DNA sequence: TGCATCCGTGAGTAGA
DNA sequence: TATAATGGGAGCACGGATGCA
């Protein structure tokens, strides 16, 4: 009934009357302190849905990754507004990326082992312990690194680099280790006796980086 | 402006899961009321209560309400006593109140997610006697029922388990709410099948069916009686104001009488009857004509056992009902010389 | 872990594990707060900054937030929020009418209407006579506002039988079951607990049955 | 200050 | 109580009073 006693009263339009009794808008009972758009929440203020939920339960988005691809960032990541989440993604708010299913879980086993290698002694840098892509050696010219027992190889190759495994009947005999810049002249489930060249390292060679 | 365009704008707010968000909030329900069940098992309390102050701390400081099922009332100093109670059980212990915290918020966000699907049931139910709305939230809690009893494990979508759920609700609802006088949900039932086999009826014979051939078409048990009784029974009311003319102007009420209230007439006839009943009473010793007023209640307006009835002038017994008799011997004298008793017999 | 024994993946030795093509990323405004031993707060619960979060009051908040417990991070993360009251309908509408101070109203527009303004002294008159008009009859201003819907005497709302047996009864009766009806159902949907949207609408629903 | 919006009015009796 | 199903459908005339541009 115009005009609103209860509007003219609170002194609220029609409209808002409306939007707060017909649950279109929220009316503020108290701030507890709040913010929104920089500028303080005032009591009496009429605020929409969306502005409701960022302000109460606050401010998130999910961006779909194309099913195949990798992020380019990492998960538990603070991110800035315009840096790209993906090749294809771009994020529009500030704040903590967090991973959403992952359909791939790469696990990085531990392995500690022991093995070995036969180098001139003029060409090997004397170290107590090596870095990854550290310099090994420097050789002078190509170099063989041959078989000192007889066996079955087992050819293991990581990223860079290898390991040579010979082994007479069930037990293994030799552990080998070639570094990178050492190409492996033998193949897996090979025949090698003593002194038959196993790779040959050429050049300057290095720890591999894994 | 329209409460429906509102609720299904509301409605596209919350957008739709996808596989793996939907076996996951499921999950996390599950192993929420395990976590419930083995808060029960550990601090010794009742399950509805531990549900329902988890289910107030997840909701927050906006919603709290006495639970009829519970045995005490629920309110924020109760609440608070549970809630830190159940956050001095040891780490092992108290990861099972982050569980059901994280599974309650997963029952929102589920139950959120799904409410499109609730809508998609109801538009077909329109026509039914009730409001789209009305459909839409009986929907609603078919869909709670849905999702508190919804297993993952089973590798089934959700709104394969939701629909059988929502669809009953509706259903429920429709049979409940449509009638003005209130029929059971099996008698709908009946009255339903009972519609269906006479639109058959007609549809094959090509004419309006009989009680008989509805009767014949019902099966055993089902003659033309019941079917009669049954569409007697299934016959809504109709409204007051229901128009007459071919203008506002009168109404189908105003021409029902009111049977209930005496009439003028009514009242001065059963005056004028007390009037010429005491009239023709006192012709005779009043000590009998008392007691056959003390039988029919004139005095008291009840009628006393022969016993009591004795005991009051201080006789008893047999003599009583013999002196009514008499009364009613001597009655039959007066008026029959005056005859003013004939026209209220009607 | 999954549904099937057989299915589940379990490290066969030593080894860190890396996490790849997610099915999205969430961006989340909010602090992460790493826990080494134990967590004082759990999911749901609202905090405000220097409230103790975990490691019995080592970490706490910065900002104001609803807690989320991520146990597989192990790490308590604070969503950046505010613990404002924000209502609708005729709840929050009584509220405001109750909290209202007839007298103290009435001097602001005593005072707003030694204003030059025509419009402004026409505004303060029309709002002065309603505020007056309270306080000359005694009634509160939330008595707009119906907690009881009361119910009209049922010889006055008739369910009759006419000559044919057959029944006739006024429109109020449907009226009032369709207000029983969803008053009812919003009971049950607060005891069950309905999310946020629902019983919103179910409100909505009722306050145009009293309409 | 004037244009424009919503809202609320529009004979009685009889009969049907 | 278990394939999956996920945003509706209809529908003249002059006055006072207030709201707005
Ligand atoms: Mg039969």
């Amino acid at each position: 009934d115009v005009p609103s006693k209860i509007g003219t009263l609170l002194d609220l339009s029609a409209t808002e009357l409306e939007q707060v009794l017909y649950f279109s808008k929220y009316i503020v009972l108290d701030p507890k302190g709040a913010i929104l758009n920089g500028v303080p929440v005032e009591k009496r203020q009429l605020l929409t849905d969306e502005e409701y939920r960022e302000l109460r339960y606050g401010k998130q988005e999910t961006y779909p990754l194309p099913p195949g691809v990798d992020a380019l960032v990492k998960d538990g990541e603070e991110v800035v507004k315009g840096q790209e989440l993906a090749p294809g993604v771009v994020s529009r708010l500030d704040g903590v990326a967090l991973y959403r299913f992952p359909r791939r879980v790469r696990v990085e086993y531990v392995k500690k082992e022991r093995a070995g290698l036969r180098l001139p002694l003029a060409a090997w840098v004397e170290k107590e312990a090596y870095k990854p892509g550290e310099i090994l050696a420097e050789l002078p010219e190509p170099y063989l690194f041959r078989a000192e027992e007889e066996g079955v190889v087992e050819l293991k190759e990581l990223e860079e680099g290898a390991f040579l495994v010979l082994r007479r009947e069930d037990e293994p005999v030799a552990t080998y280790f070639l570094p990178v810049g050492m190409t492996p002249l033998v193949v897996h489930g090979e025949i090698v006796e003593k002194g038959q060249p196993l790779a040959e390292a050429k050049g300057l060679l290095r720890m591999p980086r894994q | 402006s329209d409460p429906v365009r509102q609720y299904l704008h509301e409605i596209g707010q919350v957008p739709l899961l996808t596989l793996e968000e939907e076996v996951e909030l499921a999950r996390k329900v599950e192993e929420g009321m395990e976590a419930i069940k083995k808060l029960s098992e550990i601090t010794g309390l009742d399950p509805d209560l531990i549900r329902e102050v988890v289910r107030a701390k997840i909701l927050g400081s906006a919603r709290v309400r006495h639970i009829p099922g519970l045995k005490e009332t629920l309110d924020p100093k109760t609440v608070e006593e549970i809630d830190q109670k159940l956050k001095s059980l040891p780490k092992e212990h108290k990861r099972y109140l982050h569980i059901a915290r994280e599974g309650e918020a997963a029952r929102q966000h589920l139950i959120e997610a799904n409410l499109r699907l609730v809508v998609s049931i109801a538009k077909k139910y329109t026509g039914r006697g009730l409001s789209f709305l009305d459909l839409i939230q009986e929907g609603n809690q078919g869909l709670i029922r849905a999702v508190e009893k919804f297993e993952y494990k089973r590798r089934f979508k959700f709104s394969t388990y939701a629909t059988w759920w929502i669809r009953q609700a509706i259903n429920r609802a429709i049979a409940d709410q449509a009638r003005t006088i209130r029929i059971p949900v099996h008698m709908v039932e009946t009255i339903n099948k009972l519609s269906r086999t006479a639109r058959q009826l007609q549809q094959e014979l090509g004419r309006e069916p009989t009680y008989e051939e509805i009767a014949e078409a019902m099966g055993p048990g089902w003659d033309a009686k019941r079917v009669e009784e049954t569409l007697k029974i299934a016959q809504e009311p109709v409204s007051l104001e229901t128009p007459i003319g071919d203008e506002k102007d009168s109404f189908y009420g105003d021409f029902i009488p009111d049977e209930h209230l005496p009439s003028p007439v009514d009242a001065a006839t059963q005056s004028l009857l007390s009037e010429e009943l005491e009239k023709a009473l006192s012709k005779l010793s009043e000590r009998e004509a008392m007691v056959l007023k003390l039988r029919k209640g004139l005095i008291d307006g009840r009628e006393h056992t022969l016993e009591e009835v004795g005991a009051f002038f201080g006789v008893t017994r047999e003599r009583i009902r013999q002196i009514e008799n008499k009364a009613l011997r001597k009655l039959k004298y007066h008026e029959s010389r005056t005859r003013k008793l004939r026209d209220f017999l009607d | 872990a999954a549904i099937d024994p057989e299915e589940e993946v379990i490290a066969e030795a030593e080894g860190v594990v890396h996490l790849h093509e997610p099915a999205s990323i969430l961006v989340v405004k909010a602090r992460v707060y790493p826990f080494e031993d134990d967590v004082e707060v759990s999911t749901g619960d609202r905090v405000a900054p220097g409230d103790v979060l975990a490691d019995g009051g080592k970490v706490k908040s910065d900002v104001y937030g609803r807690v989320e417990v991520d146990l597989v991070r192990n790490v308590v993360r604070v969503v950046e929020s505010y613990d404002i009251d924000a209502r609708m309908g005729a709840e929050a509408i009584q509220q405001l009418l109750k909290e209202l101070d007839l007298e103290a109203l009435e001097k602001e527009l005593l005072e707003e209407m030694k204003h030059p303004s025509r419009a402004r002294r026409a505004k303060a008159r029309k709002r002065l006579e309603v505020v007056r008009a309270f306080l000359d009859s005694g009634n509160r201003p939330e008595w707009m506002i119906l907690e009881a819907v009361p119910v009209l005497p049922p010889d006055l709302r008739p369910m009759v039988q006419v000559d044919g047996g057959r029944f006739a009864t006024s429109d109020l009766n449907d009226l009032y079951r369709r207000l029983i009806n969803r008053n009812n159902r919003l009971k049950k949907l607060l005891a069950q607990g309905a999310p946020e949207i629902i019983i919103r609408n179910e409100k909505r629903m009722l306050q145009e049955a009293v309409d």
